[PDB]
């Protein structure tokens, strides 16, 4: 079966450069041509360059001209995509992608590398508790996690006990770091009757903090 | 190079529909498209190639057409699984080039947002600085705006937005707006706000404390 | 020794479309034998000469049939900032045809093809193409394994090495019986000659129409070299199948390179990796030895012999001087692992110019007394120069050294009677092996059944 | 005594002469009812036989034409003389042999045709720029040996047509050099440019017009060339009486028949000419390469010398060649064909450095046997050829013939012709197995069982019907 796998997520600091690899898995590499893919969220979907690892020969799109250089070693069975003079611009996902049939296909994709460009040192969170203000049937608690890099975190209420009728909002890069916030769901006879504890966990930096929220 | 004009943007549907994604190029391309479908959080699969054909494994409810500059993908009787993101890609010519992408979301009827404010906490403002949370939970369409207010007065400096995909369970969407400040300024005022403005109500949703006062 | 003369039967095709240039027996999926012909030079849409196919039902009568149709449209592809484009003219559709299962297999081997990028070009040549069609269904294929899209300028930098742009593909072809076609193109690698393999299931589920180039990823190619001993040997002029290294889960393959080392001539025996098992050599430069190849079990030990055809083999006669008769070769292949020695026969051609040896057709067992046997033509022999088919029987050491029965052309001079040869199936299904015998010069097709041993 | 005629015992004069060429048969009346008729002539003579009734024919060999060698082969309307004698009687009874001798010169002073048949394709660029001045400097080293030169040139590269031919873009057509930095002709097959003629600055300006085309693939249609140079007499325009050398020059590998198939072509070579009023082979794109068989037949058949002058790269596969084409003779050609006068010089004078006796239309039942005489009078036994021979030289053969009983037809003729001359020896063979007495047989004689019987000879003979 074909399958496309990609090296792991990589993370650099401006101006370095960073080279990430393709390997074909189920097939000869040398076989087809050899697609890069830029992911961006707001940028959507963009055409790095190909390479025939047959011969080596390449093309590009030039507004990546100077920035990427794709290689191919049919030996170990890899492409590579090398990026260098690296910018925040160059936070995105990428792809290795190869055709099915037709010679100027985009079918195959693998599963892409992450790459984040940042200057930030590895930071600890800061965890704040969010109890509501001096009602109702229902309450709603909350969690700061604030000024952490690099992600990502794992956030639980009373150590997974607390599952149902939660939501974790996805991470924001706020100058250089990141923040992140999760709220809680429900009624009045739980809290402040039952302790309700926001576990924090950041592996980059071993740090596990827990704050009980308690009311104000 | 060659622009490719996907549309529309997203669309909110249900199981069974037959929905079609649409395709504009900005000169003819003569069926060299191909069709991809990316699921929440995971890697691309293709669907089409050439205009027409399927890449293999896929189920035939897909399907391509079109011709010149103008092509479309159809799903007749959409799975639970084709709740996902859509691109396009042309071919004919280098560089390659991919549409904007179209995004299957599930639809529900409408519901108003659970706002929630919270003051900053006491290890937040020993340290130095000031972060008022506004949670907006549990609510359909997607299309909201927040509007953060100090002392009445509109505030847009410092404030950061996250929202969720499309909720497994009940099919809302939530939102997470927070406003930071110094604890310096903080202080130099008294009320703060955020309203919430949704198709399911004319007034905003309002709600707000006022400093000390507790 | 027992097919009839008297009683045959004619199949008989356009006038000048060369009908019975090639020709196969088909069965459909109820097992029904019919006969394939390929007509080269039958003409197209444009009044142009195209190549045709013809699928003629068995009738004891004979006459007209009907056609297998396929896409005789030159096609454009503008995709990948390049043009890719395919010309059907004089193509030759039908020079090669070859049956497997329900599947027929017609090949146009001077189909050209090119590709434009802005002002440079990858040149116009006859890679070839294969028209691959299920008649019962409907089904068509196609495959062209020698298209590239590579520009002109990159082959001269690269001293014109993996050259593939004039192959030909499917100046010959066979198809093992697991399925996978074979297709010999002499003009592979600047006319070293190739060899390229795919499986038939793989290419229908692979092909699709309007895109030209298309990767079949179970297909294999054989190898380039910088040997000069291999230039402008035309290697895949003929191929063949069969078993010779005592595998029996391994099919290996037949190769013949008539101008192999400065014409003197070979024929190779492969693995299905295109690793060389065996090599015969021409004995006589310019003879054309390797012109045909014929895979068959003469001497009834189970064991896969090899006939080689040399049809401009020139014959030494009286004062020291040569006549072109034409030459036919038989290797027996000898018990377990060991390597095919001299010649175990020499059948040499007695018409001046005749060429026997240009077509050698396993018959299966004629007479039914367990050796299979085979037809030798001289398109050009016989006492008219007409054509003559020879009969040679099999036996315990090999083969006859004289034939057991002589088939004189029914066609006018100039028929090639016997340039395409085809036995070893019961059309009628009285329990014989019949012959089919193509006389493309007068667009006709000859069927000899066989009968009772008299 | 008795003898083999006598012991035999024969019933008639034709059985007598039939038993050995040395018995005779007396045909008298008054002859002795004991004594046999069937003799040695001694004893016939000696038994008081008639002379004249005696039939003893004696094998022999008389000339009827003899004219002498010729000491130069320049002059005349071609009255050269080569062999001598030119035509013999010869007369042989049943199982006897008779004997003859034939002398063969290479004449002095021959003329010549030379056809420059050339290889230009790219790079016989500079072999172009350096025969500019052949004409005239062949002219000046054949005027040693001759005094009737003719020199032509044809010129060749390959079948024009896909694949051998570039085909695209549509500028490639018109000039096939088109993606290098020069210009060259349109492809062509094969091309006559010069007819053979006296006058060598005519292949010294047409050689200076000529120029080189590009083809694909590195062997070329020479052997087509080769086939229309020997096939087209009028327009190449051989001479009856004279040696014909035809120069092949090529530094490349050759297509041979067969190889016709890659370009679609699949017609046999018919061997015939096809080279009309715009001096090009029209069936360049239609007729296969022809067959080294084929070629070899036309060649003999037209007495044309095939060189191969080719470039050290190809020395051998030529010299494999021209041993498959008998009388083809090799040289090395310089990469820039520097040396190719001097190669034709050497060429010629191997071509004449052999005589080899050839026999035509021999009866079934005559054998010939042959001694050569060459050098200094040095015989060499069961040998028709001599070798190593210069300009002038002469030799000779002796030649028997024996013939096994006596066949159906009494006059039959053959001819001994050395390969490559135009004279010969024509041998009128009469087969003398009769007796004169038969002439005046007396059939139904009233002396031979009352009419039953023939009387010939001085004997009684049953005749027809019993
Ligand atoms: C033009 O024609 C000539 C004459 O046929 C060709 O030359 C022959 O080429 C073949 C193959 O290359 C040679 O065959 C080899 O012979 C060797 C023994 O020969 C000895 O004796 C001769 C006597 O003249 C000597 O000249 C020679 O130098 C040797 O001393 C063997 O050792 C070889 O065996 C090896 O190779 C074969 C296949 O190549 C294998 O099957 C064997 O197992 C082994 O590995 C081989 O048999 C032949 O000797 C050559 N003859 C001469 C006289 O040189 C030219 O090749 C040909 N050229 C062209 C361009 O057509
Ligand atoms: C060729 O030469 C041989 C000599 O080697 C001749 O043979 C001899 O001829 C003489 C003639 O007087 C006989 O006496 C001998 O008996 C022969 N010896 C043999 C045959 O061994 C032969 O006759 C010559 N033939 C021709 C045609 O000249
Ligand atoms: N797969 C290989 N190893 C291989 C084998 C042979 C060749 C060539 N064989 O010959 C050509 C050279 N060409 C011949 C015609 N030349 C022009 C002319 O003669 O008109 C120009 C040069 C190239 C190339 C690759
Ligand atoms: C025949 O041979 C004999 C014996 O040598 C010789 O004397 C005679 O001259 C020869 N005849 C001819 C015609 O040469
Ligand atoms: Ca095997
Ligand atoms: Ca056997
Ligand atoms: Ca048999
Ligand atoms: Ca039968
Ligand atoms: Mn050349
Ligand atoms: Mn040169
Ligand atoms: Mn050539």
């Amino acid at each position: 079966e074909v399958q496309l796998q990609q090296s792991g997520a990589e993370l650099v600091k401006p101006g370095a450069s960073v080279k990430l690899s393709c390997t074909a898995s189920g097939f000869n590499i040398k076989d087809t041509y050899v697609h890069w893919v830029k992911q961006r969220p707001e940028q959507g979907l963009e055409w790095i360059g190909r390479i025939d690892p047959a011969n080596g020969y390449t093309k590009y799109d030039p507004k990546f001209q100077g920035k990427a250089t794709i290689t191919a070693d049919t030996s170990s069975n890899t492409a590579y995509l090398q990026l260098s003079s690296l910018t925040s611009e160059d936070t995105a996902v990428y792809y290795c992608v190869r055709p099915l049939y037709d010679y100027y296909a985009m079918d195959y994709w693998g599963q892409g590398t992450s790459v984040t460009v940042s200057s930030a040192k590895t930071t600890a969170p800061s965890v704040y508790p969010l109890a509501p203000v001096c009602t109702g049937s229902s309450v709603t608690l909350g969690c700061l996690v604030k000024g952490y890099f690099p992600e990502p975190v794992t956030l639980t209420w009373n150590s997974g006990s607390l599952s149902s009728g939660v939501h974790t909002f996805p991470a924001v890069l706020q100058s250089d770091l990141y923040t992140l916030s999760s709220s809680v769901t429900v009624t009045s006879s739980t809290w402040p009757s039952q302790s309700i504890t926001c576990n924090v966990a950041h592996p980059a930096s071993s740090t596990k903090v827990d704050k009980k929220i308690e009311p104000r | 190079d060659i622009l490719m004009t996907q549309s529309p943007s997203s669309m909110s549907v249900s199981l069974g529909d037959t929905v079609s994604i649409t395709c504009h190029a900005s000169q003819g391309i003569s069926s060299n498209i191909g069709w991809l479908q990316q699921k929440p959080g995971k890697s691309f699969m293709g669907l089409i190639y050439y205009g027409t054909n399927l890449v293999d494994g896929v189920p035939s409810r897909f399907s391509g057409s079109g011709s010149g500059a103008d092509y479309s993908l159809t799903i007749s009787s959409l799975d639970s699984e084709d709740f996902a993101d859509y691109y396009c890609v042309q071919y004919a010519q280098l560089p390659y080039t991919f549409g904007g992408g179209t995004k299957l979301e599930i639809k529900r009827a409408d519901a108003a947002p659970t706002v929630s404010i919270f003051p900053p906490s006491s290890e937040q403002l020993t340290s130095g600085g000031a972060s008022v949370v506004c949670f907006l939970n549990n609510f359909y369409p997607k299309d909201i705006n927040v509007k953060w207010k100090i002392d009445g007065s509109e505030r847009q400096n410092g404030v950061l937005n996250s929202w969720t995909d499309q909720d497994s369970k009940d099919s809302t969407y939530s939102m997470s707006s927070t406003l930071t400040l110094t604890k310096d300024e903080y202080e130099r005022h008294n009320s703060y706000t955020c309203e919430a403005t949704h198709k399911t109500s004319t007034s905003p949703i309002v709600k707000s404390f006022n400093r000390n006062e507790c | 020794l027992n097919l009839d003369p008297v009683q045959l039967t004619f199949y008989a095709g356009p006038n000048g479309s060369q009908f019975g240039f090639s020709l196969d027996f088909h069965k459909d999926s109820h097992g029904r034998v019919a006969i394939v012909v390929g007509a080269p030079r039958t003409l197209g849409p444009s009044q142009e000469e195209t190549g045709g196919v013809f699928l003629c039902p068995w009738r004891a009568e004979g006459g007209q049939c009907p056609s297998l149709l396929f896409d005789l449209r030159d096609e454009t592809r503008n995709v990948g900032s390049q043009t890719l484009q395919t010309f059907k003219a004089r193509q030759g559709l039908g020079a090669s045809v070859v049956s497997w299962s329900d599947v027929i297999v017609a090949c146009a081997p001077w189909q050209h093809w090119n590709v434009l990028e802005k002002t440079e070009e990858a040149e116009k040549t006859p890679v070839g193409s294969c028209f691959l069609a299920q008649p019962e269904s409907g089904r068509r294929a196609e495959y062209s394994p020698c298209r590239g899209n590579t520009l002109s300028r990159i082959y001269v930098e690269n001293d014109f090495s993996w050259d593939k742009r004039y192959c030909e593909a499917g100046f010959s072809s066979v198809v093992t019986q697991a399925g996978e076609l074979v297709l010999g193109a002499p003009g592979g690698y600047y006319f070293l000659g190739l060899l390229a393999q795919a499986p038939v299931a793989d290419i229908f589920s692979s092909y699709r129409p309007g895109i030209l180039l298309w990767h079949v990823s179970s297909q294999s190619l054989s190898f380039d070299s910088s040997n000069p001993e291999y230039f402008d040997g035309y290697w895949g002029y003929s191929v063949a199948v069969g078993e010779f290294d005592g595998d029996l889960n391994t099919t290996e393959y037949v190769v013949g390179a008539p101008t192999w080392s400065w014409t003197l001539g070979a024929v190779e025996i492969l693995d299905s990796y295109y690793q060389r098992l065996h090599r015969l050599r021409g004995e006589q430069m310019a003879s054309y030895f390797g012109h045909s190849v014929a895979v068959t079990d003469v001497n009834g030990d189970g064991r896969h012999d090899l006939l080689v055809g040399a049809p401009l083999y020139m014959e030494s006669r009286a004062d020291r001087k040569l006549a072109e008769v034409g030459r036919v070769y038989l290797f027996l292949q000898p018990r377990g692992p060991h390597a095919l020695g001299a010649p175990s026969l020499l059948l040499t051609g007695t018409q001046l110019y005749g060429r026997f040896g240009s077509a050698i057709a396993p018959l299966g067992d004629l007479d039914r007394d367990g050796y299979n046997d085979i037809a030798v033509a001289a398109p050009y022999g016989g006492p008219s120069g007409r054509g003559q088919v020879l009969v040679f029987l099999g036996q315990s050491e090999g083969l006859r050294s004289r034939p057991s029965q002589v088939l004189d052309s029914p066609f006018p001079t100039g028929s090639a009677f016997g340039f395409s040869l085809r036995g070893a199936v019961d059309i009628d299904d009285n329990g014989y092996p019949d012959l089919i015998v193509g006389a493309y010069g007068a667009n006709q097709v000859a069927v000899y059944r066989a009968q009772p041993v008299v | 005594g008795p003898n083999i005629c006598t012991t035999r015992g024969v019933s008639s004069c034709q059985q007598c002469l039939a038993v050995s060429p040395m018995c005779a048969w007396c045909s008298d009346e008054a002859l002795p009812l004991g004594s046999p008729r069937c003799d040695l002539k001694e004893n016939l003579l000696k038994d008081n036989c008639a002379p004249e009734s005696i039939e003893f024919p004696v094998s022999e060999a008389r000339v009827l034409e003899d004219r002498p060698l010729s000491d130069k082969g320049s002059g005349d309307s071609s009255q050269v003389t080569q062999v001598s004698p030119q035509r013999i009687a010869l007369r042989l009874r049943p199982d006897d042999s008779k004997n003859f001798s034939i002398q063969v010169r290479q004449v002095e002073d021959y003329p010549v045709d030379i056809y420059y048949l050339m290889d230009l394709s790219y790079s016989m660029k500079d072999d172009l720029w350096s025969i500019q001045n052949l004409g005239t400097k062949l002219a000046t080293q054949m005027r040693k040996l001759t005094s009737n030169l003719r020199i032509g040139f044809g010129a060749f590269v390959d079948k024009p047509v896909s694949p051998y031919m570039y085909i695209s873009p549509p500028e490639a057509l018109e000039n096939p050099c088109y993606d290098m930095k020069t210009t060259c002709l349109p492809m062509f097959g094969y091309k006559h440019v010069l007819t053979l003629t006296d006058q060598v600055t005519r292949f010294n300006e047409e050689v200076k017009k000529q120029s080189v085309s590009r083809n694909r693939d590195a062997p070329e249609g020479g052997f087509d060339a080769i086939m229309q140079a020997t096939v087209c007499d009028e327009k190449i325009g051989w001479r009856n009486d004279a040696s014909h050398l035809l120069v092949f020059t090529t530094d490349a590998k050759t297509h041979i028949a067969l190889d016709g198939r890659l370009a679609g072509i699949v017609q046999p070579n018919d061997g015939q000419c096809h080279v009309g009023s715009d001096n090009h082979y029209s069936a360049s794109t239609t007729m296969d390469y022809p067959s080294l068989g084929l070629m070899t037949e036309k060649l003999s058949q037209k007495n044309i010398n095939l060189i191969f002058a080719v470039t050290e790269n190809v020395v051998n596969l030529y010299q494999n060649y021209s041993e498959l084409i008998p009388g083809t003779t090799v040289g090395v050609l310089s990469m820039d064909s520097s040396n190719v006068l001097q190669l034709i010089v050497d060429a010629y004078g191997k071509i004449r450095s052999k005589v080899e006796l050839e026999v035509r239309d021999l009866p079934e039942e005559l054998s010939l046997s042959f001694n050569a005489t060459c050098l200094n009078n040095e015989v060499i036994p069961g040998l028709k050829s001599c070798m190593g021979l210069k300009i002038g030289d002469t030799v000779s053969f002796s030649i028997e013939a024996k013939v096994r009983g006596c066949p159906q037809e009494k006059e039959k003729s053959f001819t001994i012709k050395p390969v490559g001359f135009k004279d010969s020896l024509i041998v009128q063979v009469t087969f003398d197995c009769d007796c004169a007495c038969q002439a005046q047989a007396e059939p139904n004689s009233h002396r031979c069982n009352n009419g039953n019987g023939t009387f010939e000879c001085g004997v009684c003979r049953c005749g027809p019907g019993w």
